[PDB]
């Protein structure tokens, strides 16, 4: 019915956005109404970790601890809503913005825009303080 | 010799109406220094690289507009304007991420070099990525990176 | 802020509050905040402490709750409780409640629209300057030519 | 000489020697509207040429 583990929904194939058809078919088999929660923010800010907490799990969306970017594209986890019977909670984990090894800088805008369009709740993840750059 | 320390108003104040004054303070810090300390938190962000790129180009353009009327401009020939930009010191505060890239441990200096390294080639796929880095490579040949733990 | 303690929500609202006045010195400041006020009427802010000792951040998901900061464990629970209690079912125009198939349709519609060029790109601030100034340079050169030929 | 540099560059900034780039929505409008004129002209040229 639901997913035991998250899957990649949208891949960065070369430098073009491509949808994973397996994840789409599992998502379209989902018959219940969906509450869709997406996270977005700079890379290396603990987004993936926080999304696993919304799934109520210690592991799920992959977490790494190097200076390099980890999460790529957009990953989807369709889980039961923990309080509403007959509703589905969808978690969308995103590639982090501002990757200094990423050539396709415009893909950051594309992932952000998709996260806004596909969600009902948008989690903007920043570090330390409210920055003017983050507002802009 | 006299050591001269310049402490600056921080960029990105969300209560500051004059957002263009941030570029002015940044440009003045580049123009007046011999060593430029760029202070960042946790990691090297693309926004920090692009801001340094943008301000450096604006700073070179302002300096060019105050050279042909300046008698202090006339005292040299062959040295480009880039040769008088300050040395670059990149500080990483509250540093906690593993200094490892592609399975290899790296120094903070190698981490800075990897972040600012232009991708090889000449294609359209690389032009946007290499544009700030070609500038930073040109105007800041001498770089140094330092990490600082959470204190 | 200004000698008064504020909540995280009051801190977020203060940062995003538009300045009163309507004058030119406030236009740039008010531009992002008028948009954010319009597109996101319902806002919430959450603070999270540093989650553990800095040497144990790399293994954070493997640690038990007593090795983390206690305030962080509580703050994560409060965040998760708020998301579960206040998040709505996704809607579309015409009173339509989004389910799996409709969400799949939205993914395909927007991915295809991005791949066909419907989404604008945010350019580098230097290339943007060159585009403006060089276009103005062509117009000045043409105006000079027209003046010289017309005389 | 450093005093001279401070006065020289502060005056140059104060007189407009530092370029100023405008915001987001106006910059987007400038790009998209210029492209819109070109698309409209291309459509006109196609219709008249046929
Ligand atoms: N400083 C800090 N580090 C965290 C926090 N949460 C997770 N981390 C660590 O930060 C690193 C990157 O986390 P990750 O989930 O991959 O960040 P993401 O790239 O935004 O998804 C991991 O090693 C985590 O253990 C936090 O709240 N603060
Ligand atoms: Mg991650």
């Amino acid at each position: 019915i639901h997913m035991t583990g998250p899957m990649c929904l949208i891949e960065n194939t070369n430098g073009r956005l491509m949808a994973n058809p397996e994840a789409l078919k599992i998502l379209s088999a989902i018959t219940q109404p969906m509450v869709v929660v997406a996270i977005v923010g700079l890379y290396r800010t603990g987004k993936s970790y926080l999304m696993n907490k919304l799934a109520g799990k210690k592991k799920g969306f992959s977490l790494g601890s190097t200076v390099q970017s980890h999460t790529k594209g957009i990953w989807m986890w369709c889980v039961p809503h923990p309080k509403k019977p007959g509703h589905i909670l969808v978690l969308l984990d995103t590639e982090g913005l501002g990757d200094v090894e990423k050539g396709d800088n415009q893909n950051d805008s594309w992932i952000f825009a998709l996260a806004v369009l596909l969600s009902s709740t948008f989690v903007y993840n920043s570090i330390g303080t409210i920055n003017q750059q983050a507002m802009d | 010799h006299i050591l001269v320390l310049l402490d600056t108003e921080g960029l990105g104040d969300v209560e500051k109406g004059d957002n263009q004054n941030d570029s002015w303070i940044f440009a003045l810090a580049v123009l007046l220094s011999s060593t430029f300390v760029y202070n960042s938190i946790g990691t090297i962000n693309q926004q920090a690289m692009d801001q340094l790129y943008y301000v450096t180009e604006l700073t070179h353009r302002i300096r060019s507009k105050s050279s042909p009327d300046e008698n202090e401009n006339e005292v040299e020939d062959s040295a480009d304007f880039v040769s008088f930009f300050p040395d670059f010191v990149w500080t990483l505060r509250d540093f906690s991420l593993d200094l490892e890239a592609d399975g290899q441990p790296l120094t903070p200096d190698e981490y800075l070099t990897y972040s600012l390294k232009l991708k090889k080639g000449t294609s359209q796929k690389d032009e946007t990525f290499n544009l700030p880095r070609l500038c930073i490579r040109k105007f800041f040949p001498k770089k140094k990176c330092f990490v600082f733990d959470r204190p | 802020a200004d000698g008064q303690p504020l909540t995280p929500d009051e801190y977020l609202t203060y940062s995003l509050k538009l300045k009163k006045g309507t004058s030119q010195k406030d236009e740039t400041f008010n531009l992002p905040r008028l948009c954010i006020r319009k597109f996101f009427p319902k806002k919430k802010c959450f603070v999270f402490d540093r989650p553990v000792h800095r040497r144990k951040l790399a293994q954070l998901e493997k640690l038990q709750d007593e090795e983390l900061d206690p305030e962080f464990v509580q703050q994560v629970a409060d965040f998760c409780s708020y998301i579960f209690s206040n998040s709505k079912t996704k809607t579309l125009s015409g009173g339509i409640q989004v389910n799996g198939p409709r969400l799949e349709s939205l993914v395909l519609t927007y991915v295809n629209a991005i791949s066909s060029g419907d989404l604008p790109c945010m350019e580098n601030a230097v290339l943007a300057l060159a585009q403006i100034e060089n276009s103005a340079a062509v117009q000045k050169a043409i105006a000079h030519y027209e003046q010289q030929m017309g005389q």
